[PDB]
């Protein structure tokens, strides 16, 4: 029969509603920089699909930083660009500054206004509670805009926050995984890095939406307030759905398969079993519990649920009162 | 490397 279709539960027709051009990155015209202007000054870091440098512009003296693209489907160069062009200007995004070559290879490279190297999940870790409260709030407000733009992000992790702690300001980066979302269509659950997959991806339920990236909030959430890292820590794609049924339990996944009629791999049968759902204050511990309360216990149980049509909004989060005396201070 | 090397 097949598996129950499922739509996004906000935003579900802003890209139907838009020009073509919007969202048909493939049709994109690119407009190449000068690679001149700049000066590669050091590698910073490496990605599958990437290699990240920091350079200088020479024109005006500024630092910038140059990622150089290389996916093997030469489709997603103009997605992530068209995605960082359609999302530019919103808060805490990203700015693409421009769009270039690299002169000997010819492979294209954007040129981000420069941020300081230091992701969240460097700093994190030394975070009194009051600025885990800010900047999940600061990623909230990014999640909500791009969602409200048609994309989501797919790839929500500490590594893809970056903080400058000195100025309070947060960026969330690395869109190249993000996509557009579309009623009714059916997704690659291959993307996302292991620990914050959301079950939707690791039951292999491909018509998600937004709700993906409220999931690995949650989950660096999870980490953040109960000082463990990663919460959810399996070996493999399915062990990894086993380590999340030892707290959630097994009983809402079991109904969660039941609802969209998912047909669970075999290879999970022998695995999964009974597990009862572990209350949240069971995380707790004397290292932790300054960054544990009521409201933070409350909103990690709606962002941590199987049936992604339940999940809070990115909208509904940030109404949340966990957020309340960040929301009171910022007025 | 855009401008030398
Ligand atoms: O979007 C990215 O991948 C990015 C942005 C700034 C710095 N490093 C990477
Ligand atoms: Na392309």
């Amino acid at each position: 029969s097949g598996p129950v279709p499922s739509r996004a539960r906000v935003y579900t027709d802003v890209n139907t509603h838009r020009p073509r051009e919007y969202w048909d990155y493939e049709s994109h015209v690119v407009e190449w920089g000068n690679q001149d202007d700049y000066q590669l000054v050091r590698k910073l870091g490496r990605g599958k699909y990437s290699e990240v440098f920091e350079a200088i512009n020479i024109t005006n003296n500024e630092k910038v930083v140059v990622k150089i693209l290389k996916p093997v489907k030469k489709k997603k160069i103009k997605r992530e660009i068209k995605i960082l062009e359609n999302l530019r200007g919103g808060p805490n995004i990203i700015t693409l500054a421009d769009i270039v070559k690299d002169p000997v290879s010819r492979t294209p490279a954007l040129v981000f206004e420069h941020v300081n190297n230091t992701d969240f999940k460097q700093l994190y870790q030394t975070l009194t509670d009051y600025d885990i409260r800010f900047y999940m709030y600061e990623i909230l407000k990014a999640l909500d805009y791009c969602h409200s733009m048609g994309i989501m992000h797919r790839d929500v992790k500490p590594h893809n926050v970056m903080i400058d702690h000195e100025h309070r300001k947060l960026r969330l980066i690395d869109w190249g995984l993000a996509e557009f979302y579309h009623p009714g269509q059916e997704y690659n659950v291959r993307v996302a890095s292991r620990y914050f997959k959301g079950p939707e991806l690791l039951v292999d339920y491909q018509m998600y939406d937004y709700s993906l990236d409220m999931w690995s909030l949650g989950c660096m959430l999870a980490s953040m307030i109960f000082r463990k890292e990663p919460f959810f820590h399996g070996h493999d794609n399915y062990d990894q759905l086993v380590r999340i049924a030892k707290v959630l339990g097994t009983e809402d996944l079991y109904d969660y398969i039941d609802k969209y009629n998912i047909e669970l791999d075999p290879r999970f049968n022998d695995i999964l079993g009974r597990h009862s759902r572990k209350r949240w204050e069971r995380f707790v511990h004397s290292e932790n519990q300054h960054l544990v309360s009521p409201e933070a216990l409350d909103f990690l149980d709606k962002l941590l649920r199987y049936d992604h049509q339940s999940r809070l909004t990115a909208r509904e989060a940030m109404e949340h009162p966990y957020f309340y005396t960040v929301v009171k201070d910022q007025a | 490397a855009x401008m030398v090397p």
